[PDB]
This record gives C-alpha cells, sequence and structure tokens, in this order.
C-alpha cells in the first residue's frame, strides 16, 4: 500500500480503464478525417485533444499508439 | 442514416449512364469530398475559412474558459441525451456508445 | 468570476444564430440542385413542351 | 448553451461531405484533339456557377 497509492503514477493504460474517455478520442479522430477544412484547423483539433486526455486521466504512450492505430485505415486519402 | 447516403449517389449513378449513355459506372458508396461546385471556388472557402477563424477566437478568451468537451456526451439532462441519440444528421454519439460497449 | 456570468452569455446566443442561419442556407442549397436534377432527367427522356 | 452549439457545429460538418448532394454530368467537349477523358475535372457551366 505505500507503493501503490504514493508512488504510483494515476493514469489509464488500457481500453477498458476508461471507456468514456477513449471512446471519446476515437470519435473525434474518425470527425478529423471527414472535413473538407483539415489544414486550417490543426490545431483547433489538438486543444480539443489535450482537453479530453487531461480531464480523464489518459496513459500518454497508450495515445500515441491509438492515433496511429486509427490513422492507418485512411491513409490513401489523408496522408497530408 | 446509412440509407439516405445510399438512395441519394445511387440515383445520379443511374442517370450518369442516360445522359451521356457512352459509359456505365459501378462505383463505390463512399464521401464525395467536395461536390463539383464547393470544389474550386475561392468565393465559398474565403468566407467558411472566417467562420471558424471566430469560432476560436470565443474558445481562445479568458472569458469562456468553463465549458465542456465537443464530443460530450450528457447523463443528468433526460431531455437532451434524447435529442443527441436520435437526430439521424450527425450520427457521432450513437458511435460511442457502440464503442464503449 | 462565475457569480455574474451575465454578460458572457449573449456573446453565444449571438454566434449560435449565426450557425444556425448557415445551416438553413446549405440545406437550401442542397434543395435546388435537387430541381436540376429532376429537370434533366425529364428534358432528356425525349418529352418536351 | 455549449451543449447545443457543439451539436450544430457537428452536423455543419457531416452535412459539407458526408450526404452532400452534388449534381448530373453531362459531357460537352469543343476540341477535336482530346480523346481521354477522366470525369473528376468536370466543372459546370460559367453561367451555373455564379448563380450557386
Amino acid at each position: 500500500l505505500l507503493k501503490k497509492s504514493k508512488y504510483e503514477l494515476k493514469k489509464y493504460n488500457l481500453l477498458v480503464e476508461n471507456s468514456v474517455g477513449y471512446g471519446q478520442l476515437v470519435a473525434l479522430l474518425i470527425l478529423a478525417y471527414y472535413d473538407p477544412d483539415n489544414f486550417s484547423k490543426v490545431s483547433a483539433y489538438l486543444k480539443e485533444i489535450y482537453h479530453i486526455m487531461g480531464k480523464y486521466s489518459l496513459d500518454s504512450i497508450r495515445t500515441l499508439d491509438v492515433i496511429l492505430n486509427v490513422s492507418s485505415q485512411f491513409i490513401t486519402e489523408g496522408y497530408k | 442514416f446509412y440509407s439516405k447516403i445510399k438512395m441519394n449517389n445511387r440515383t445520379r449513378y443511374s442517370l450518369e449512364e442516360a445522359l451521356n449513355t457512352e459509359y456505365y459506372a459501378n462505383y463505390d458508396v463512399m464521401t464525395p469530398k467536395l461536390p463539383v461546385y464547393m470544389k474550386h471556388s475561392n468565393a465559398m472557402k474565403m468566407d467558411r475559412n472566417e467562420f471558424w477563424a471566430n469560432l476560436q477566437n470565443i474558445k481562445e478568451s479568458d472569458d469562456y474558459t468553463l465549458r465542456p468537451t465537443i464530443m460530450d456526451i450528457s447523463l443528468s439532462n433526460t431531455t437532451c441525451l434524447y435529442k443527441q441519440l436520435t437526430q439521424e444528421d450527425d450520427d457521432y454519439y450513437r458511435k460511442q456508445f457502440i464503442l464503449q460497449l | 468570476k462565475l457569480e455574474n456570468l451575465k454578460d458572457k452569455l449573449p456573446d453565444i446566443k449571438s454566434i449560435h444564430s449565426k450557425l444556425l442561419l448557415r445551416i438553413g442556407k446549405l440545406q437550401g442549397l442542397y434543395d435546388s440542385v435537387q430541381v436540376i436534377n429532376r429537370e434533366v432527367e425529364g428534358l432528356s427522356e425525349g418529352r418536351t413542351s | 448553451t455549449f451543449e447545443h452549439l457543439n451539436r450544430d457545429t457537428l452536423r455543419y460538418i457531416n452535412l459539407l461531405k458526408r450526404l452532400s448532394v452534388d449534381l448530373a454530368k453531362q459531357v460537352e467537349v469543343s476540341d477535336p484533339s482530346v480523346t481521354v477523358y477522366e470525369m473528376d475535372k468536370w466543372v459546370p457551366s460559367e453561367k451555373l456557377q455564379g448563380i450557386l
């Protein structure tokens, strides 16, 4: 109990620890590939990602894994 | 929701085949990225990009710095929960419930 | 800062009423294009008057 | 109010590309040296573009 509640970082590493916080991260990336306007509002989608994984304490390693995993289905048209 | 996208671009594939009756067509049911008249028009781009540019100046100001998330589902309000998951126009609130399940 | 929440409310009533205006405009462009595609279909049938 | 402004800017995004009714194309050509035609660069008339 000393190195669980005093030293362990409070982050969520799997897709079941936050089904609510990871469910809004995928649906925001599905939305970003269906915009006609995608180069004028790049920095409007980052500032909504940082507010999603700050509110729900999502991991920073598993989050970069979900971004590279969803963006490989849409690599033929949107790679810019 | 998926039967308004299927029947929109299946009639005009039956209408290519009649007007210039040289070539048949079976394409996919996809996202036609911009139709033909929204593709190359700088009068429609420039007034649309200055609508998004003053929607960000609301969300960059130091006044509306207390606000919910764009993809947020309500739980308290029983009226807005039925109005988010039943409108067949957005369909990003019925994809979260499938991902959560 | 949350005590008033008074002069910060009508500047969201403004940007929300312009967005409901821009929706109804582009919902009207997709209803006059569907008039052009009802005439070009009927005219290229062969029956004009 | 923010819960209404957020929902009406997702159906504006979902209306410019996804369902997005478009025109049916008649091919007109004038020069006799083309012989190949890709149906991506078909643009409408000059009188219809000014009206739309």
